[PDB]
């Protein structure tokens, strides 16, 4: 995704 | 945990020079792509110039460019301009699917090299309004000079003052790259009225300039 | 698309800060938002990140004292930090940092001063130009803004219509614990009899504004 931590 | 180290911490360059600022990441960034470059001018909020390592934001002049790979990134100003005086920060994004972090570099101040310019020196007596409250502030203004280093001394009836003045300096002007400086001499009203000649002396290199006034004459 | 920031200002040591940013033109739930701070004259420091999915991750130094939440109903994101010390005095920003995506939004920033001193409005005094120039056609004038707390004061000239040659110096901390600064402008001396010069001093922490006409002599 565009950023980390999204799952 | 995560660190980004910029280099140099500061630099001085002339108008038209090519400026390179590097930023070194302690780990791999998210997708090896989430690195942005920010620019902060005096008294302003940070403005983003580059994102995704090398993408130029539409509001930013094209003389800015980004590059790099892995954990070493580079911001490049192809032709330095006076309005480019600022502190520059890299910012990286890190983590996993269950971790998200950002880290800033410590910043790189970009100073503008420029020809020497002698200051216009103004001296202000305390206003009658301030004297009504028992305190006298005498202000000496050094306007639009370069370089930064300058020695400012106060004299009250030819007596050198010490410990009763404070100085404030602007950062480089975004148009002509000069500095300005104020020096404020704080006396009590009783002290101010006991003396006649007030003078501020500015020394730069081989030149000294002294501006003075006599209390109670205009 | 805007992100308006609110809260902060003067906080006592051991107290807490609460800062909010209200999105306008979009919904807070659609982007991840960081909180960043910058102590006076220092660099930028990341506090924590709230993903678009609503998960909060904090930097190590901030984990034990910081909480970042968001209210989808009010369309706001919020930072809370407790056990404040003087080392926490800084300008705080909410921001989608745009590290690898074209979208980036920042709040205007708000200075949080951690101190036990009380608020005090400024005294403004004129730095009057002499009626006859002594600097070859150029005359200097300004306003001395003295004895206020906390920061900041903003200064403009003629309500922002005069910006050329204006120098608003950084505040200096006096031995009294109060701040002081000067704002000066160089103008043509032939304009001294024609043009009105008014400094506009705004000290929001004390809800005080001062407009002073600086006249010759």
């Amino acid at each position: 995704a565009g950023h980390a931590g999204a799952g | 945990d995560i660190q980004m180290t910029q280099s140099p911490s500061s630099l001085s360059a002339s108008v038209g020079d090519r400026v390179t600022i590097t930023c070194r990441a302690s780990q791999s960034v998210w997708r090896n792509k989430n690195v942005a470059w920010y620019q902060q001018k005096p008294g302003k909020a940070p403005k983003r110039l580059i994102y995704a390592i090398a993408s130029l934001y539409s509001g930013v002049p094209s003389r800015f460019s980004g590059s790099g790979s892995g954990t070493d990134f580079t911001l490049t100003i192809s032709s330095l301009q006076p309005e480019d005086f600022a502190t520059y920060y890299c910012v990286g994004h890190y983590g996993s699917e269950n971790d998200a972090y950002y880290a800033f570099g410590q910043g790189t101040k970009v100073e503008i090299k420029r020809t020497v310019a002698a200051p216009s020196v103004f001296i202000f007596p305390p206003s009658d309004e301030q004297l009504k409250s028992g305190t006298a502030s005498v202000v000496c203004l050094l306007n639009n000079f370069y370089p930064r280093e300058a020695k400012v001394s106060w004299y009250v009836d030819n007596a050198l003052q010490s410990g009763n003045s404070q100085e404030s300096v602007t950062e480089q002007d975004s148009k002509d790259s000069t500095y300005s400086l104020s020096s404020t001499l704080t006396l009590s009203k009783a002290d101010y009225e006991k003396h006649k000649v007030y003078a501020c002396e500015v020394t730069q290199g081989t030149t000294s300039v002294t501006k003075s006034f006599n209390r109670g004459e205009c | 698309v805007q992100l308006v920031e609110s809260g902060g200002g003067l906080v006592q040591p051991g107290g807490s800060l609460r800062l909010s940013c209200t999105a306008s033109g979009f919904s807070i739930d659609s982007y991840g938002f960081s909180w960043v701070r910058q102590a006076p004259g220092k660099g930028l420091e990341h506090i924590g990140y709230l993903t678009a999915g609503g998960r909060a991750f904090y930097a190590s130094w901030a984990k034990s004292r910081s909480t970042i939440t968001r209210n989808t109903n009010e369309n706001t994101v919020t930072l809370k930090m407790n056990s404040l010390r003087a080392e926490d005095t800084a300008v705080y920003y909410c921001a989608k940092l745009g590290s690898g995506n074209p979208v980036a939004i920042w709040g205007q920033g708000t200075l949080v001063t951690v101190s036990s001193a009380s608020t005090k409005g400024p005294s403004v005094f004129p730095l009057a130009p002499s009626s006859k120039s002594t600097s070859g056609g150029t005359a200097a004038l300004g306003c001395l803004v003295k004895d206020y707390f906390p920061e900041p004061v903003t200064v403009s000239w003629n309500s922002g219509a005069l910006t050329s040659g204006v120098h608003t110096f950084p505040a200096v901390l006096q031995s009294s614990g109060l701040y002081s600064l000067s704002s000066v402008v160089t103008v043509p001396s032939s304009s001294l009899g024609t043009q009105t010069y008014i400094c506009n001093v705004n000290h929001k922490p004390s809800n005080t504004k001062v407009d002073k006409k600086v006249e010759p002599k």
